This record gives structure tokens, C-alpha cells and sequence, in this order.
């Protein structure tokens, strides 16, 4: 597979996304860690399906509700950050407040 | 011209009157000053303040400092302080004004071509952390205790050796020898503890002159009055500390019987609630004297629900106990006390117990200390209120006395207040930087010696050093030469004059201890009350002059599941 | 689209050109098989196999670089051989020849 | 004896005009030259070519090479040729042939006992790349930009501390000297930037003596025609290069006042296209004037769909600014143009921007210098069609025009292309060999000064190297004392007088920069256009003779999805 | 007083009769002796013996030992003895009984205040494995090897380059010095392999006097009566033992006529059995000799149900061997024969082939030396029964031959026996600790030069260090100048002499060979048998005195599902 | 667990597989990293099953076919190679040409 210092870098982000989807699942109000890891995971996914950068900065404000996050959660998180090999390359998706 | 508050907050930093909330806990600090001149702060960035004849000023090197860390919120035990600070040859330099005179009035922090800056408008500046209780079990505990905010371990041991899991031993000049040049790949400023339990004294000045800061008496290599007579004796000839791990078995005599044998010197006693060792059921007594030093460990701070359950099973690994062997099991109920280990919390309140430390993967958490020390200060202003010192309605008095436990008091105590501790002018520039929403928990950065040496870092390959996944990555101040420039190895007077680090061919800058024999209770800051304390010996309550000490457990505490992943 | 692909252009390509070659007859008369390659100096081979040895003295089998031809045990067959270069000096191998030609 | 010419492909790599399809573009290459003697070619295994008496000699170490590449498809800026590579004593040796001459006809490059062999039929070989735009952010950028095939690395900062998340300076003597001390951990050639933006120029002197080899002048510290003037009096004097990244704010004036300033002085405009920085919206008229080396930065390159959606949130987190704060906000569609940013793709293809470099972690991807490069030709090729140098059918021009871009012309702007740079006999052996399915992608083998220094590696355990999972690790031409003997410190001719290497107590090889001043475009190899540019102050339309050049963006790019999880 | 053998096996491990199951395999040991006094065993831990005038004494760091190791298993080629084992200066003091003289009777190791503890209790203690077949690949196979027992590693390489592929040379002097000085950073003893292959004495003596304890003569490289002869001569004059993989292709002459070339000179032959390299298909025959030390490499051991499948595939890969290319694909059913395979492990049961090795990444797993063995002797109990020389109903002596074939063979073959191999007094204190439930598979605690380099730890943030996860960390005998104090590097007595280590800077201990030439089969502790064996040319039969060996194939083997998660 | 270095690489490929299963789930042609993590993991699973080397040598021709991966792909892929500890030890698999 050849993988380079980046690539095995995000199967760490991957990973952490893998523990939060399932506690999401159990029912539980997300922690900070575990809701910046899901919503990255997600936008990195959206980059391998073809999304373009500016449709991500907006769906991605869509993953996690403030009800599905424990207190002031929404608050440590003004914006998330995550760049990925879209098919013109690697770009960056920021999006802001996404958890409203 | 005239800027409200509120954006004067956003862009700058909190000022004079303003109040923070430390991390997810109910305490607030207050800026109790503010060094600046208002519409003369330092801002870096495109069109700001920091450049060419503005805000940058003409001087050569000398003449100007290496690193400014701008708009402060200093958190020390002296105040809470909005300053900028200034470091130069890896020391503090200046707390004050910094730019360039040449158009800016004030200015004491002088910024030149020069000058590196660290942006700290809203952040909150401490001095690193002092654990010195460390099982030097695995060389992975370093990084652990640097990315929590601690700078300094003092501890002792060889590796993952029963002897080590026992006690903070480095037994022997051999081994002694092997540890201090291992602790220059380390990027946290060292010191050693030998074995201090022999009847010889001889074999004790041997291990100090190879190096050791300390002697550790643990009761695994017999605590009795003889061994403690001797390693006092050696200490005082020697200005070195030591550490004290009392007689559980109460074998050779019971508390004060160990309190005569050290006789009125000097001495620290490790984990003086008594649950990771000591006297049953009564060493916390040993709070009400002067010549004692007393810290706690970190597993029973604060006291929780879980805290009793998960103690019975943790005692038996480290010691090398059989809970089969009920000699080995009966002493479990002497130890584990849900009675001292309420009041320790309340002692820790009001100053009776002076530092907090690990006992790292030895009935303690390398990772925790700074934050268990907060959790007990929350529940504290939850459960009494404020405390009698307090003034306006803020915490500060109490976040001074909890900040110098595990700061300034362990740099006391073992004869290192010179070169580390506090952020005071001189002192080695051993800076974290915290968040305020992350305070206690998780740095933005952690300065050893005047350079960052790890701090959060996102993807590599990005085009910012935020995108995910964010995680803590050792920088420069972490590296090979780099790292022995930035980093103490402690020695004890005698190894220093021995040429101790020229044949051991030591490559980082070395510090020496003194002043080990001379500290007492009254010179630890903000935590020097000595009360009349007694434990009844069959319930074990704790009464403070009749008074019955205790505390509830916590079912819920901050700086827990909102921040970590597990 | 195949990444990294060749565009090798057809024919082909003559190997040793200019060299003085020979061919000779050898038979393998060991019970175990014989593999030789592309530069061995083919006088040197394993004394079982049988031919003219005087005849390739100073010659390498006239094959690809890299390349090898087999012998099975009773196996006889002509190859082509062609001359060392450079300075023709034979130093190793069965230690026969250890200096020029 | 006659061989077809398919399997001569197969068996040792293409000749005479073949052609290769380089990664999944649409560029091809036809080699030009092969310097073998057909039948006589050397290959390693057993029953091949390298054995005692055969393609192996008989003479000492001395008369024979180190290390032999065969069978190598070189792609330089001189010709892309099928030839051996023979290194000796970390060094290129000769382009040749390879063997033993006791047997063999032409050989060039002795093989011996002392000799090792890489096997590089069906592999390209080429120089490693020259990244001279690195924010030294964190320690861990120097793996990501080896594996991806640079070996040199020129930049400034000293950790994240907001002035390096800003601008490539180490700041001052401490600084660079503690920067010099952790470079002897990396793995690449380094060398350092100072802080260049000062109007007194002893500050200047004092960096340059302290070890830099360059001076950014940056306009977050003040890119005023004052401390321009002085940085580039303090160069020529001293020998060093200076690195602009200009005032984009117009505040001191616009860029022709900035170029009245340089007054025909060498300099080294960063991000010559302007959205990394620079005045608004000009700086890229920059590439008409004879002593300007430009660069782009890469996140622009090539223009793509998503290009300018990104890029207005990354200006922010870089630089220290406020998207709330109106100032801090109307400056960025001043800033990113896709007018500009269309025409730098066609510049490159033209010649007229020389160079290619990262600005990595502060609006650039460390890791993405190369790939960057070659999606430029591919988009370029697959839009202009030939370059009018094109001979033949196949791109070879333009892959030596731009190849050069981050090899040979960083090298010569930086003074160390007697060093690095090029496959040219004498140089340091920095060498990558690719497959051509992942040629500029994912290396096979990075050689750093004639050792290995890191490659993709299969399981550990297995019975063979290439078993899954094969990741790239750390080899020992990246350890210990090896990796010291194996790269480079450039120190400017001062430092190296003052016997900075001898009081840092540097272990690594030290090479001096030289010829920083007399460098100018026409020296740029292949990329040394001066074309008469326009850009209109409404519009921004970029125009070169009146002709309005500009570019299409894609949707899709080679050397992407292909390749990388993700 | 009385304790029933049940309570005292609990406690202090097994003794005198006492038999212990070796993992999962049908191997048990029978414990032969014991030297403690009952009712005097040392014991650590709170309120146990070692303590200060209890089994602790008086004495200076001079007379008592720097690590004690307690109720140790000891299993060595020597016996299976139940005893304390002492550790001074990093070497071994003394087999015997711990204590303190004062108070006990019969101590013959001193424990006194500069004394560290490892109780070895129920636990097995083994001299660390020797492997005497590493390809240098590339660095991570030392922490493989490190994890699997293994503390000595000969071999040859730069790292993965196509020589290095297929071979144990390190060629030339400017690769040998570069590797010596890549060695100080692995936490492993070295020596090193030159390529062997050359008619010219001189290209030899240049790569001795560089360093090199060995030679190798590869196929590869050319492996001819004239290159055999030369390096010979050459291991006579200079005291370095000559490793040789034959001619497979039988190009040169057959079996006999290498065996002709050797001419009595002592060799190690690699891979006897064939498979890995050697005359087809007769090189087995080479262990008749008594010139000759035979080793296998490990993917043939023990004969299983996969073992040809996977065979033929790896053959190519290792080599450089093409599928298609006929010639270098009829030689692989004639390199791979289920008759010598079979062979081979009863050969190694009967002590005719005396070492094992890995071969690593050039078809042979580095972390399965031990493993494997074990599993050929498991397969062989069970396959063959008893052996002639056992006694008892236990396994003792096939254990003693089978331990003998990775520690002490191994050390004897390569002139290195006086400073490693075995547990014996004034050797290298390189010792492994293994659970009898993991016994060869993974091990409890790995010491090198009497520091613990590598041990399984759980979290590091624990109260204690067995929470999960628990994998392998390197300790600190791995870390910087104390890895350089705990192991060796290897030279031959002309590189000591010519200054070698003092010119590289090298930083380790230095050992010299010594004894390479004057070692015969008859030395091979419990593996000197030399049978008249022959192979039938065309059915490949071996036959030992006209019977058939042969054996059958595993379909299941102990020390592999159980164990690992992959 | 005590988990050795080799163990702790292999669960890095596991991870590469589960990434590589999600997408092929979600109906993308798979890229060259993610298909040769995804047959490696299989073969895995088949030793730890017990199938013998012969019987993976050929399921593993099996796993993915030339209309489930990108263009070019089954060409960047000659053979896949992977060692895993069957009831009999370590063996190594080579499966070639497995896209077809
Ligand atoms: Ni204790
Ligand atoms: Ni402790
Ligand atoms: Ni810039
Ligand atoms: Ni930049
Ligand atoms: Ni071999
Ligand atoms: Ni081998």
C-alpha cells in the first residue's frame, strides 16, 4: 500500500471516529473528542465520494445537534478542520460553528 | 479613542476585574492586574503591532530579549497578573511591558530582530509542574507527565524491576550512574532518589557523591528506627532530602516512635493520608509537625464514589502482596480508610498537606497530578465555600494555595527553588500555556527551557497546523542537542564537586540541590498551618482540636468525561 | 490509461556485436544438473561437464546479460560462446588461468 | 545472439526510444540516450552478471565505487538518459557504464568487493528535491517531505510559536544556534532564515554569523523599503539570500516602490503569484525583472475547482487575523484572485516562474512540493498542447523544464548547488528512485548522501521485505551517527569562519553557502523568461505583451485518488 | 517448621523434582537442583526478607552485587537448576544463594543497599539467543528480534537495497564504517559480515581491518572453488569465522568439489538443509565433516502441512528471480525437496546440525528463532519419543541440546563465546525472563548488559503497570549513552588493533573475536554428531548409515494460535 | 495481551481494511491502497479460520474484480503478499494477479 506519515495518520482519525459512532449509536451525549472525530470522519468520507469543498463546509454543519452533545460542548468547538484527497487533490474543508 | 470591554476581552485578553471560569469547574479567578499601557499592547500578525520601528525595536541580541509570550493571564502563587513576559538564555527574564521604547512608553520587555513571540492573548501562563513522586517504572512516563504540564520528576528506580514497582529507588553508583545518562534523552529535568535504607552510612554517601538529590526510606527495604536514624544523619551532612515511607506493620514501633527516631530534622513524608503507605492507621498525624513535609498521591484526590472499591485490588500489585496470604490481606482494611481519606481533602483545603504528586504506576497516575489537584479544589468550594483568606468574590486565594502544591512547594522541599518552581526573574523558563476552557487538562503549549518542546499538533502535510487529527507531537525543545540545552540533571553538591557529569560524559546543563535541610512547614507558601490533629484508633476518625474532619464523595467531577476519548 | 505504462518500439536488438564467437558441443555426464551463466569464463565450468576446453578458453556463453542456459544430467548441446573483452585477463572461477588471456 | 526489444524492456528497463507514461498523466517520456554496450549490461542475483571474475573485479576499495544503481532511467535537467550510477565515498562518481574491465568492454564505473548494487532497471532516478519555503512548525515536517522525495529543506521558525506559524525566521542567536543543535536530528539537509526585517544592520550580521544563510524579510514584521535596503546590504556583503514576502497592504508603498527599494539587488520572491502574500494585486508583475528568482507556493498549483473556496479560510488561520475585524477581512478577496492564480499555471509553463516550494503548515502542503509540480505539466500539457521546445513526440522538454523548478533552481538561488541539486558528478549522492507508476508520488528508495534513508518496508517478521502492510520507515541512513555523516548543515561563510560548528559541537557534515549574489534569472536552467507583464488594478487581468493569459480549472487530477487512502 | 511442596511451589517457585510444562507444547523440564536453604529463600516485597539487617546487609557497593535476580528456573546447556542469580558490573557474579551473611547461612551473593530486585520466582531464566543469519534489511528487525529473546544479531546489509536482499554483506570499508556507526543506536550486540566473494587476498584484509568478525560467500556474488579458497586463507591469517551459502547451480562442480576448495578449513555453512541456498540437492551432506558448523535458518522448521506451498514463491522474491525466465524457475523444484526438509528437523534432533537462525527477510522470520525451535523439539518428542541420553521422565536433555542450538553454538561458531551465550560467570549479563506459560513465545523481561531493554507495559497513565493495553516498550537500557554502556559492538582483533572504534567514535563497549579458526564439530555443545549421510541424486532420499530419515508434517504446532492476534 | 511489534503492525492493515470495506459497501471503485488492504485482510481471516495457504492462494484471486476498482488499478497490483499465523505457524501467501 506504500503508506506515507499522513495516510497512517488519519486511520488514527478514522479510528477515533469508529469509538464515537458507536457510542453515538448506544445513545449517548457526545464529549469533545469524540464529536470533532466524527464530524472530521465524516467530511473525509464526503471528499472520497466526489463532494466538492463548499458543499462539506455546509453539510458538515450537519452531523451532530447540540442535543446530542453534552453541555458546552458546542462552545469548545467554534469550527473543525480537515483536509482530504478530494479528486482534484488534497483541500481543505473548514466548517464553522458545527454544532448549533 | 475608547473600545468596550467586551471586544477589549476578545482581542487582548481579560483585564483588571475581569473573571474566568477555570476549565468545567465552579472556580473563578479574577485579574487582579494588568502591566500594560492601554492602546500600547503588543499584537503579532500582518499589519499589527510587532514590526520594523513600531512595536520591533533597532538593539543587537543583547540587548533585547529571545522570546516574548504576549498578553498573559499569569496564574502564580504571588497573583494572577495580565503581564507580558519576557525570556532570555532560556531564563525569565521580565514580567512586564514589552516593545520597543524607541515610540512606546513603558517598556520593560524590550523586542528586537532577535525576538521570537508567542501570542498568549487569552491564555492562561503557568509555571511547569514539580512531580516528586516518581517511579521511574518505563521512560514513557516523561512524555505522559510533559504533555500534562509537568516539567520536573524527581523519583528513583531502574525499569519495570520488583524493586522499582515498589519503591523510587535507584539502588547503587552502578545503576545510579546508568540512570543519570538515560535522563538525558528524557525532556524533563531529572533528579534521583537512591535507597536510603541501611544502617551503614557509608553506603549512603556512596550514593550520594554517584549522584542522587535523595534518599527514599520505604518500609518494602525495612523502615525501621536504625535505617532512619542513618539517612537522616547522611542528609543533614549532605544537603540532600528524604523522602519518608513509614512502617505499615507498625513491626519496629508505631507512629510516634518513627516520629522519635527522625527526631525533629527535616524530612518529606510521601502519600500522608496513608493508603499508598505508612503507619496504620495514623500516619496523617505527622501534619502537625514543623520539620515535616507532607504530600499527598494522587489516587485518593479527590475522594469519589468509585474511590474505596477500585483501592482494595490496586494495593496488592504494587507491594508484591497475596491476598491468599492473609497476613497480606489483613492489613488492606488498615490501610484502605474511607475516614482518612475524606479528611485528607479537607487537610489539603486548609493547608495541612502542602504538595500533590503521582507515586507513578505504583498506586498513582503520572499524567494526573495537575488535574486531581484542581478536582479537589472544586469539590472543596463546592462543599465549604470560600475559604477565610478569600477576598472579593472570586477564588484567587484558594487557586494560589492549590497552584504552589504541585509548583513552588515540591521545588521547595527538594532543594530546587532556585532554578525552577514559579515564574519569577532568574528561574528557568519552564512555561505552559493552557486554553481556559481547557485549563488543568490538556496544554496549547509547553515551553522546557525557553523552547516548545511538545504542544497539540494537527496533520503534517496541511496547509494550517490545526486540521484534524490533532493530537500532542514533541517539538524542537524535544530533540537531541537541542533537548540537553533546554534540560536540568539535578546532582547532589558532593557529585557536582566530584566531576560526576565529566565522567559520566553528561550532556545536558546540570543544576545542584541546596537548602534540602533548612526548609520547614513555615516556608511552604500558602500551606504552613500546622494543626492539632489526632485519629482514633478504632474507628479512625480524623479531629482537627475535636473537631471531626470529613468530606462526601464526589458521584460526578470535572475536567473528566468531557475531554478524554477513554 | 495504465499508470507508469511503456511504449517499447518493435524489433529488436543485437547483443555483443563485434566479438569473435564459437560453438561447441557439451555434454553433461554428471547425475546432477548444471546450470551455467551469461559470463562465466565457460572453460571453468564443472569438470562433469564434457567438451573442448581449450577451445573456450577466454569465452562466455553468447546469451542475454543476466541469463543462464541448464544442463540436465545426460544432456548434450551445442551453445555459442563469445569472447571476454576488456582487458581479457581471467582472475577466479576454478583458479585456472588467474592472470591475461 | 539478438533479443526482441519487449523482452529487453522487461528484463532491463527501456532504451533508445521507448517511451514511459509517467504516474497516471498524460506526460511521456522517450529516452534519449543509453550508455550501455548491448549484451554487456550488469544485473545482480543469482547465476547474473555481479560475481567474482565476472561483472565483479579484483580491485581494492579504493579503484572501485561504493554503491552502483543499474540500469537506471535518469529524468534530469540535462537529459533523460538509460545509464549506471556509480557513488563513492557519498558522492556521485560517474554516468556510465558499470563492470569489471578485466573482462568487460567501456566500463566506467569499477565494481568490487566494497561494492553494494541497488537494482534500478524499470526505475527512474532522480536528484532529491530542494524545498527552500519550510516553516520550521514541527520536527515531524522533515519525514513527511523526505518520503515524498525532498532531501533538502531551507526555512526559518522555531516551533509553533505564532512568529513561525507566520513567517520562516529563527530569530536571533539563541535561536539559530539551538535550531542548528536539533537539525543534526533530522534527516534532510537543512539550512536557516533569519529574521530579515530590521533598519539597524548589525542585528543583521549578528544572525548571519550566527549560522543562517538567509534573511526573510517578511511584511509581519514590517516589509518597509527601509529594512529591505538593509537586509539587502547586510547579503551582499555577507554572501546570503534574501527571501521576500512583501507588503500586501500597499502600506509603504505599492510594488513598483518595493522594487525601487531591491534597486536591482538578488532576491528570492516568495509566492510570486500573491495569494501566500504580497502587494495586492501585483506582486506577480515581479517575473519581468532580471534579478528577481520567483517561486509559487504550492496550494494554488495547479488551479482546480475547489482552489479559491479553500483558500479564503486558510489566509486567516496563518497570518493572526480577525474575519470579524473588517480589515482583518477586506484584504482577502484582494488576496486570492482567481485571475492571478489561473495565470501563475501558464507562467510555469512558459518559463517565467522558476521555482516550486511548499510555505509548508502557513498556506502550503510539505508534503506535496513534487506531485504539485507535475499536475502543473499535466494540466499545462493537456491545455497548451507542446511547448515550442518540444523536439519529438513526447514531453521531454517540458519534464526537464520543470523538474528543474525544485531541484537545480532552489539549489542555484540558494548558493548550494555545488552541493546538491543535480544527478552531476561530485555532488552529494541525494538520490530517488521511483517506479514509474508512482513516479512523483510514493517513492521506492530515498538515498541520502549514498545510504538509504527511508523506503516503503513489508512486515518486520515476514520471510521477504515486501509482505503487508508496507508502510515507509526510517532506515539507517536516518540513524545515529550515520545519518551525521550522511546529510548536510549550510552555515553562511561567516558562521563557518567563527568556528560555529566547533562551539555548537555540531556532528553532522557542514557544507558554506556561495554565489548568492550574482545568481540571476537568466541563470534559472530552463525557466528563464523575463515577459512583459501587465496586471489591470480593476480586474487583476494578468496580460503578457497585451495577450491575456489565464487557464481553466480542473475537476479532476491525476496523482490523487489513485494513490492515497486519503 | 513444614510447608507442603504445593504452598512452597506457590511461593517461591518449583524445586528439586518438581516438573513444569514449557508453554503449550508436550515439553517438561524436571527441576535438577536447587541451591537455596529452606526456610532461607530471599523474597521482596512489605514485610518480606530483603530488607535493611534482615536479608539485606551492611556492606559497600563494592562487595555486594548491583541486581539480584530471585528464585530464578535457571534452564542453560549446562542444567535446570533452581537458584539466585547476581549481577555486578553489568556481567554475571555468581549462580547461588542471595542474602545477607550476617544473618544467613551459606550466601554466596551478597545483597546489600546498592542491590536492585527482580524476583524471578515461578518464572524460567534463559541467556539471551544468538542469531547468526541477518540480512540488515533494515533497522526495526533489532526490536523484533530484542521482543523475541534474541540479544546478539550477526549479520550483513545496508539496508534494502538488492545486494542486501539476497545477502549477508556488508561491502567495503565505507559501508562497514557507516553500519558500525548506525549500530550504537540499536538495542542489540552486533558483528558484522563483509562480502566474501573475491580472488584477490587483499580486497578481504581491507574489509577485516575495517571491522567485519566474518565473511560471507554468497552464490550470488559468485561462490567459486577460487572465491571459497581466498577467503579461507584469509579467516586463517586474521581470526574470523567464513559463513558460505554454495553454489546451488552446481556452474562450478558439485558438493564435493566445494567440499574439495574448503579443504578442512573450519566454515559455517548457512541453511544446510538447502532450501535457503546451497548445491542441489546434496549440500545436507556438508554436516558428515567435522571442518563444518551447520546451521539451519527457520522457514523449514519444523516440517508442516504448508511449508512447500509457500516455499516456492518466496525462493523468487529473496533473490531476484524471474517466473517466467525458465532457467531461473527449474531450480526451485530442485532448491525445494519435502526429503531434505523432512530430514532436516530429525538431523537436528539427532545433534547432527548444531545452530538455528533467522535468515531475516531473505526466507527466514527474525522473531521466530526460538519459537521455532521449540517447535521442531515438541514435534520430535512427539514424532520420535525419548532420546538415548535422556534419564528421568522428563525432557532435560532434549531441552539442553535444543536451548544449546541459538545461545551457546552460535556464540562458539562466531568467536564471540567468551563475552555472551550462556549463563555462566563473567559474561554478559543478556538474560531473558520468561513465564512458564508463555516460555519461547513472549517474554516476561528482556536485560541487556544487566538493564532491562525492552518488557511488556501496560498504560503508561496507570496506578500500576499491568492495566491494558499491554504490548512491548523499550525500557531504559535501550535509551542513549546507557544503550551505549549495555551492549556491544564486535570487531576483529585487526580493527581493535588499528583503532577502528577511536576513529569512527564509536560510543558502545567494544568486544573482540578470538577463537574463529580452532572451532570444530566436536565442540558443538550437545550437537557433535557427524553421521554418514547421503542423498540419493535422483530421489533426493537421505539416508544415515542406509536408513531413510524422514518425518512427517505438522498440521497444527503449540506457540502459534493461541498466542497471537495475527 | 502482550502484544509484540509484528501484531501491532498487522492491526494497522485490519484498519486500512475496515476503511477500504466501508467504501466498497457505499458502491466506490476502489483505489490501489484501499484494494490491497482489503484482499490482505481477508487473506488474514482465512488463516486465522484455518484454510490452508493452497485454498487463500486461490480465494484470494476472488475477492475483487476489475469493475470494483479504478482504472489502472489491477495493473498498479502483480501479486499481494501477506503472513498470518495459521494452526501451523507463520506462513506467507502470495496471491497473483488477484484483480481480475
Ligand atoms: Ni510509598
Ligand atoms: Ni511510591
Ligand atoms: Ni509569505
Ligand atoms: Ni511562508
Ligand atoms: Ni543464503
Ligand atoms: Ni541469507
Amino acid at each position: 500500500m506504500e503508506l506515507t506519515p499522513r495516510e497512517k495518520d488519519k486511520l488514527l482519525l478514522f479510528t477515533a471516529a469508529l469509538v464515537a459512532e458507536r457510542r453515538l449509536a448506544r445513545g449517548l451525549k457526545l464529549n469533545y473528542p469524540e464529536s470533532v472525530a466524527l464530524i472530521s470522519a465524516f467530511i473525509m468520507e464526503g471528499a472520497r465520494d466526489g463532494k466538492s469543498v463548499a458543499s462539506l463546509m455546509e453539510e458538515g454543519r450537519h452531523v451532530l445537534t447540540r442535543e446530542q452533545v453534552m453541555e458546552g460542548v458546542p462552545e469548545m468547538i467554534p469550527d473543525i478542520q480537515v483536509e482530504a484527497t478530494f479528486p482534484d487533490g488534497s483541500k481543505l474543508v473548514t466548517v464553522h460553528n458545527p454544532i448549533i | 479613542s475608547n473600545i468596550s470591554r467586551q471586544a477589549y476581552a476578545d482581542m487582548f485578553g481579560p483585564t483588571v476585574g475581569d473573571k474566568v471560569r477555570l476549565a468545567d469547574t465552579e472556580l473563578w479567578i479574577e485579574v487582579e492586574d494588568d502591566l500594560t499601557t492601554y492602546g500600547e499592547e503588543v499584537k503579532f500578525g500582518g499589519g499589527k503591532v510587532i514590526r520594523d520601528g513600531m512595536g520591533q525595536g533597532q538593539m543587537l541580541a543583547a540587548d533585547c530579549v529571545d522570546l516574548v509570550l504576549t498578553n498573559a493571564l499569569i496564574v502564580d502563587h504571588w497573583g494572577i497578573v495580565k503581564a507580558d513576559i519576557g525570556v532570555k538564555d532560556g531564563r525569565i527574564f521580565a514580567i512586564g511591558k514589552a516593545g520597543n521604547p524607541d515610540i512606546q512608553p513603558n517598556v520593560t520587555i524590550p523586542i528586537g530582530a532577535a525576538t521570537e513571540v508567542i501570542a498568549a492573548e487569552g491564555k492562561i501562563v503557568t509555571a511547569g509542574g514539580i512531580d516528586t513522586h516518581i517511579h521511574w517504572i518505563c521512560p514513557q512516563q516523561a512524555e505522559e507527565a510533559l504533555v500534562s504540564g509537568v516539567t520536573t520528576m524527581v523519583g528513583g528506580g531502574t525499569g519495570p524491576a520488583a524493586g522499582t514497582h515498589a519503591t523510587t529507588c535507584t539502588p547503587g553508583p552502578w545503576y545510579i550512574s546508568r540512570m543519570l545518562q538515560a535522563a538525558d534523552s528524557l525532556p524533563v529535568n531529572i533528579g534521583l532518589l537512591g535507597k536510603g535504607n541501611v544502617s551503614q552510612p557509608d553506603a549512603l554517601r556512596e550514593q550520594v557523591a554517584a549522584g542522587v538529590i535523595g534518599l527514599k526510606i520505604h518500609e518494602d527495604w525495612g523502615a525501621t528506627p536504625a535505617a532512619i536514624d542513618c539517612a537522616l544523619t547522611v542528609a543533614d551532612e549532605m544537603d540532600i532530602q528524604v523522602a519518608l515511607h513509614s512502617d505499615t506493620l507498625n513491626e519496629s514501633g508505631f507512629v510516634e516512635d518513627t516520629l522519635a527516631a527522625i527526631g525533629g530534622r527535616t524530612i518529606h513524608t510521601f502519600h500522608t493520608e496513608g493508603a499508598g503507605g505508612g503507619h496504620a492507621p495514623d500516619i496523617i498525624t505527622a501534619c502537625a509537625h514543623p520539620n515535616i513535609l507532607p504530600s499527598s498521591t494522587n489516587p485518593t484526590l479527590p475522594y469519589t464514589l468509585n474511590t474505596i472499591d477500585e483501592h482494595l485490588d490496586m494495593l496488592m500489585v504494587c507491594h508484591h502482596l497475596d491476598p491468599d496470604i492473609a497476613e497480606d490481606v489483613a492489613f488492606a482494611e488498615s490501610r484502605i480508610r474511607r475516614e482518612t481519606i475524606a479528611a485528607e481533602d479537607v487537610l489539603h483545603d486548609l493547608g495541612a498537606f502542602s504538595l500533590t504528586s503521582s507515586d507513578s504506576q505504583a498506586m498513582g497516575r503520572v499524567g494526573e497530578v495537575i488535574l486531581r489537584t484542581w478536582q479537589v479544589a472544586h469539590r472543596m468550594k463546592v462543599q465549604r465555600g470560600a475559604l477565610a483568606e478569600e477576598t472579593g468574590d472570586n477564588d484567587n486565594f484558594r487557586v494560589k494555595r492549590y497552584i504552589a502544591k504541585y509548583t513552588i512547594n515540591p521545588a521547595l522541599t527538594h532543594g530546587i527553588a532556585h532554578e525552577v518552581g514559579s515564574i519569577e526573574v532568574g528561574k528557568l523558563a519552564d512555561l505552559v500555556v493552557w486554553s481556559p476552557a481547557f485549563f488543568g487538562v490538556k496544554p496549547a503549549t509547553v515551553i522546557k527551557g525557553g523552547m516548545i518542546a511538545i504542544a497539540p499538533m494537527g496533520d503534517i502535510n496541511a496547509s494550517i497546523p490545526t486540521p484534524q487529527p490533532v493530537h500532542y507531537r514533541p517539538m524542537f525543545g524535544a530533540l537531541g542537542s537541542a533537548r540537553h540545552h533546554c534540560r536540568l540533571t539535578f546532582l547532589s553538591q558532593a557529585a557536582a564537586a566530584n566531576g560526576v557529569a565529566e565522567r559520566l560524559n553528561l550532556r545536558s546543563a546540570i543544576a545542584v540541590v541546596k537548602g534540602c535541610r533548612t526548609v520547614q512547614k513555615a516556608d511552604m507558601v500558602h500551606n504552613s498551618l500546622q494543626p492539632n490533629i489526632t485519629v482514633d484508633a478504632q474507628t479512625y476518625e480524623v479531629r482537627v482540636d475535636g473537631e471531626l474532619i470529613t468530606s462526601e464523595p464526589a458521584d460526578v467531577l470535572p475536567m473528566a468525561q468531557r475531554y478524554f476519548l477513554f | 490509461m495504465i499508470p507508469g505504462e511503456y511504449h517499447v518500439k518493435p524489433g529488436q536488438i543485437a547483443l555483443n556485436t563485434g566479438r569473435a564467437t564459437c560453438r561447441v558441443v557439451v555434454e553433461n555426464h554428471g547425475d546432477r544438473p548444471i546450470q551455467v551463466g551469461s559470463h562465466y569464463h565457460f572453460a571453468e565450468v564443472n569438470p562433469a561437464l564434457k567438451f573442448d576446453r581449450q577451445q573456450a578458453a577466454g569465452y562466455r556463453l553468447n546469451i542475454p546479460a543476466g541469463t543462464a542456459v541448464r544442463f540436465e544430467p545426460g544432456q548434450k548441446r551445442e551453445v555459442e560462446l563469445v569472447a571476454f573483452a576488456g582487458h581479457r585477463a581471467v582472475f577466479g572461477f576454478r583458479g585456472e588461468v588467474m592472470g591475461p588471456l
